[PDB]
């Protein structure tokens, strides 16, 4: 029975270099011995062939003793070439999350072990896979193969393996629409919702369709039975996991004890409800060295203890139902955290997730919550081509407030509120018009640039004043303390008034927590205030007030 | 059916560009196009050889019931080889229609050593599927090389049209033809529609976007007329005048400022004196004038600012120095967003660049006052021109906003 041919990939390597010529390394005797072994047989499978002297090209090749096996194994050194091989698009690029998967009744493994050696490699291609075995005690010429497949470790066989298999699966696809296939590494994965008998008559379909190339499967009821373990998950029938995450529990740990719970715990929040980690990743931010340890903070680990009660029990996940809605749910957990439960019936997570804000000097809850939402949002439109519809912990009146009045752009989608502290809010509003019967108040600072002197304070229409000196500070730390002693000394209802553009800035952009020690006391002002003004004037026109005051720190 | 020598910039490799995830609706819109674009040879699948990756996305029309293939060339563009002096009169025409004239060419194909280079994938949900690869065989719409190459092959089909009418301006962009008429819309919309037949004879080929280029949003620099001023008015007053003298030359504040000597509250009147006064009209004479020595260089980027002014109101800046601004203008009439800000913002976003291109002939580079995540999760669901700009992103709040309205 005649195969077909599978279509050749042509390959060329990076424009402006050369194939690779790298020495052959001196082997043992018994190592040349197993690989000439080897090496003849792959001849009569014609998967490699005998070379001339011609070919000037050398990748090297060695002989690995496995674990307990005395059957040898080889093992070209492609690396050279590799660096030499064009680019290729990697249809792997990415890999389906289990939470995206339509439930189906069987799912078998089939496992395509030589498929990889049954595909050609283009012939002008094959002259750079050439490499020599070098004879016993350096008395012989070498004798010299080159590849006729795609070989093991070469940059580009696994795309043009992949693009291979997809192009003989697509007319089985299309002949049977009740059957998704799903293939990566050696493995492929066939599943169906169809009365089981129905199903295995249609995987032997599969595996005579797949002989028609010459392809080979494995015959025997395989051995690997659910759960499935793959790229670090665990999947069942009816629901998956991670594979198990438990954790190493130290007195001393080091830097690259916390680098890698960095990448675990990451890995466990998909799944894991609440896993935090702002106060443990917080601790790597300086240095590179790969053996310190280090003492966390009080918050560090009562924050892992929070952790390792979330991870006694083992949690699952359900499939993807394209019938039923997607709905995602976020909670605030504080210090810039934040954690998201996707699920389409409640109490039944499709997955989890966190989100930690971004690095700045100054934050607000809000925007953190809405940023939030466009991560998930995003990592929605990736595993399920939608997005799902939100309940969020703010209420409609301080999000339309919210948006109406900042001064970006913002939008969430189809959201609604749901009541779990907690609640996002905004803790204080400024107003667009002068307050009337409210105390006005100019307020400026001024430091010196050489002995880091400055004072602060205001003059209101009232004759109420104050000016108050400093130590190490700059322009922008006495504009700030100018602003603060202005709430501190008025009223539940103020009309401030200053120059500083900065200043001006920091409070346009309506933080409600900042790393800033001092933005952070006036933002507490800002908060038992009732009416709050804030109107800027430029500095140095003699603005009254403005000009009276400017006087007063500047001197 | 022969082909046009095309080649890249000098050092310079093709795109690397990962495609962004689409919804269910858009990947199966861009499939059963992509189909009816194979059987027609227009696109040819390929292999991994080719590494080359341009962004695609499917968009619907104003009221094109039916989809459209929109390929983000944007980084071919920068790439592509550069290869018509802009028609100045099109800016001081009465009325404009654009066509999507971009069917035309899927009929010129396109330099075999060059298709390589418009590599697009089209994605599935969660990775269960490879991604459906093709290149372009025919010219491609979006690439800048298309209406390049085209231009030769077209000048021909509407020569006999400018024949008959020499009063009427045609200008072509990308896959957009700008077609001016001083004249009534009757006339107009048969003369449009004239033009189509015109060219059925040869070879979404139907829609009508109607501009009018001299009774647009062109803008000065006002100050308040009032009766009784506060401090507060005084004071964003001389905050006003002191930005503006970034800008014009006589601009004085002193007299002004001098009336607000001393600490009053901010809601209190203040008459003003008659030298406050004849400073105030001297500025607002000032401010009539045009800015001076303000022009325009191709051979630099085009700039446009945006504020969000609020209750569906925006303001916006075009300029390629700093306080010499080309053209100003604001906007209310933001369709269909009155509660989405980023609708309104996508929105004004091509209203700015379509303004752009019938004035300089090509697009400005944005500030959006909006976060990149933000923005860039969401403008492809309300964007519906052929064409895309460069934006970029401001993150502090300019105190210029209020300075616009
Ligand atoms: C056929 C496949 C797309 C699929 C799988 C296979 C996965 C294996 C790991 C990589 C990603 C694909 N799974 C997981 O298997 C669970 C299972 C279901 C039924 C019987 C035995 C095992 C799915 O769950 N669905 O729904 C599925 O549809
Ligand atoms: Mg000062």
């Amino acid at each position: 029975v005649p195969i077909s041919p599978i279509e050749t990939v042509p390959v060329k390597l990076k424009p402006g270099m050369d194939g690779p010529k790298v020495k052959q390394w001196p082997l043992t005797e018994e190592k040349i011995k197993a690989l000439v072994e080897i090496c003849t047989e792959m001849e009569k499978e014609g998967k490699i062939s005998k070379i001339g002297p011609e070919n000037p090209y050398n990748t090297p090749v060695f002989a690995i003793k496995k674990k307990d096996s005395t059957k040898w194994r080889k093992l070209v050194d492609f690396r050279e070439l590799n660096k030499r091989t064009q680019d290729f698009w990697e249809v792997q690029l990415g890999i389906p999350h289990p939470a995206g998967l339509k439930k189906k009744k069987s799912v078998t493994v089939l496992d395509v072990g030589d498929a990889y050696f049954s595909v050609p490699l283009d012939e002008d291609f094959r002259k750079y896979t050439a490499f020599t075995i070098p004879s016993i005690n350096n008395e012989t010429p070498g004798i010299r193969y080159q590849y006729n497949v795609l070989p093991q470790g070469w940059k580009g066989s696994p795309a043009i393996f992949q693009s291979s298999m997809t192009k003989i699966l697509e007319p089985f696809k299309k002949q049977n629409p009740d059957i998704v296939i799903y293939q990566y590494m050696d493995d492929l994965y066939v599943g169906s919702d169809l009365e089981i008998g129905q199903h295995r008559t249609k995987i032997e379909e599969l595996r005579q369709h797949l002989l028609r190339w010459g392809l080979t499967t494995p015959d025997k009821k395989h051995q690997k039975e659910p759960p499935f373990l793959w790229m670090g998950y665990e999947l069942h029938p009816d629901k998956w996991t991670v594979q198990p995450i438990v954790l190493p529990e130290k007195d001393s740990w080091t830097v690259n004890d916390i680098q890698k719970l960095v990448g675990k715990l990451n890995w466990a929040s998909q799944i894991y409800p609440g896993i935090k980690v702002r106060q443990l990743s917080k601790l790597l931010r300086g240095t590179k060295a790969l053996t310190e340890v280090i003492p966390l903070t009080e918050e560090a680990e009562l924050e892992l203890a929070e952790n390792r009660e979330i991870l006694k029990e083992p949690v699952h996940g359900v499939y993807y139902d394209p019938s039923k809605d997607l709905i995602a749910e976020i909670q605030k957990q504080g210090q810039g955290q934040w954690t998201y439960q996707i699920y389409q019936e409640p109490f039944k997570n499709l997955k989890t997730g966190k989100y930690a804000r971004m690095r700045g000097a100054h934050t607000n809850d809000v925007k953190q919550l809405t940023e939030a939402v466009q991560k998930i949002t995003t990592e929605s439109i990736v595993i399920w081509g939608k997005t799902p519809k939100f309940k969020l912990p703010i209420q409609k009146e301080t999000w339309e407030t919210w948006w109406t009045e900042y001064w970006q752009a913002t939008w969430i989608p189809e959201w609604e509120f749901v009541n779990t502290p907690p609640l996002v809010k905004l803790w204080y509003q400024l107003e667009k018009e002068p307050i009337v019967g409210a105390e006005t108040f100019y307020v400026d600072g001024a430091a010196n640039r050489e002995t880091k002197l400055g004072k602060a304070g205001y003059v209101t229409n009232k004759g109420r004043q104050k000016v108050v000196p400093l130590t190490n500070t700059t322009n922008q730390k006495t504009e700030l303390q100018a602003i603060y002693l202005a709430l501190q000394d008025s009223g539940l209802e103020v009309n401030i008034v200053t120059d500083s553009q900065y200043a001006l800035g920091i409070i346009q952009a309506q933080p409600d927590k900042s790393e800033s020690e001092l933005v952070n006391q006036i933002i507490e002002q800002l908060i038992k205030k009732e009416k709050v003004y804030l109107a800027w004037v430029p500095a140095h026109k003699g603005i009254g007030g403005n000009e009276q005051v400017d006087k007063l720190v500047s001197a | 059916i022969e082909t046009v020598p095309v080649k890249l910039k000098p050092g310079m490799d093709g795109p690397k560009v990962k495609q962004w995830p689409l919804t269910e609706e858009k990947i199966k819109a861009l499939v059963e196009i992509c189909t009816e674009m194979e059987k027609e040879g227009k696109i040819s699948k390929i292999g991994p050889e080719n590494p080359y990756n341009t962004p695609v996305f499917a968009i619907k029309k104003k009221d094109s019931t039916k989809w459209r293939k929109l390929v983000d060339f944007r980084e071919l563009n920068k790439r592509t080889q550069d290869f018509i002096p802009h028609p100045a009169g099109l800016k001081k025409k009465k009325s404009v229609t654009v066509l999507d004239v971009g069917d035309a060419y899927f009929s010129v194909p396109l330099d075999e050593d060059f298709r390589k280079y418009t590599a697009f994938t089209i994605p599935s949900i969660n990775n269960e599927t490879p991604g459906i690869r093709y290149q372009y065989n025919v010219l491609p719409q979006g690439w800048k090389g298309s209406p390049a190459i085209f231009q030769s092959s077209m000048t021909k089909i509407l020569e006999p049209f400018k024949k008959q009418n020499p009063d009427i301006v045609i200008y072509q962009y990308m896959d957009d033809l700008y077609v001016g008429s001083d004249l009534e819309i009757g006339q107009h919309r048969t003369k449009i529609e004239e033009l189509r037949q015109h060219l059925l004879r040869w070879g979404f080929l139907w829609m009508g976007y109607e501009l009018h280029p001299d009774k647009w949003t062109v803008q000065p620099i006002v100050l308040p007329e009032k009766d009784s001023w506060t401090v507060n008015d005084i004071q964003k007053l001389v905050g006003k005048l002191n930005w503006a003298s970034q800008i014009y030359p006589g601009i004085k504040v002193r007299q002004l400022s001098k009336l607000l000597r001393g600490t009053k509250a901010l809601t209190e009147v203040i008459p003003l004196t008659e030298e406050a006064e004849l400073e105030l009209a001297e500025n607002r004479e000032i401010l009539k004038e045009p800015v001076h020595g303000v022009y325009y260089d191709p051979s630099k980027d085009l700039i446009a600012e945006i504020q969000k002014q609020g209750q569906g109101q925006w303001t916006y800046q075009i300029y390629q120095e700093p306080f010499k601004n080309l053209k100003t203008g604001k906007y209310a009439r933001m369709r269909g967003a009155h509660t989405n800000d980023v609708k309104q913002l996508t929105e004004a976003v091509q209203k700015i660049t379509t303004e752009s291109i019938v004035i300089w002939g090509k697009t400005p580079k944005f500030k959006l006052p909006i976060q990149k995540e933000t923005w860039e999760t969401w403008w492809t669901e309300y964007w519906q021109a052929t064409w895309i700009p460069e934006w970029e992103f401001v993150n502090t709040p300019p105190l210029v906003k209020l300075w616009y309205q």
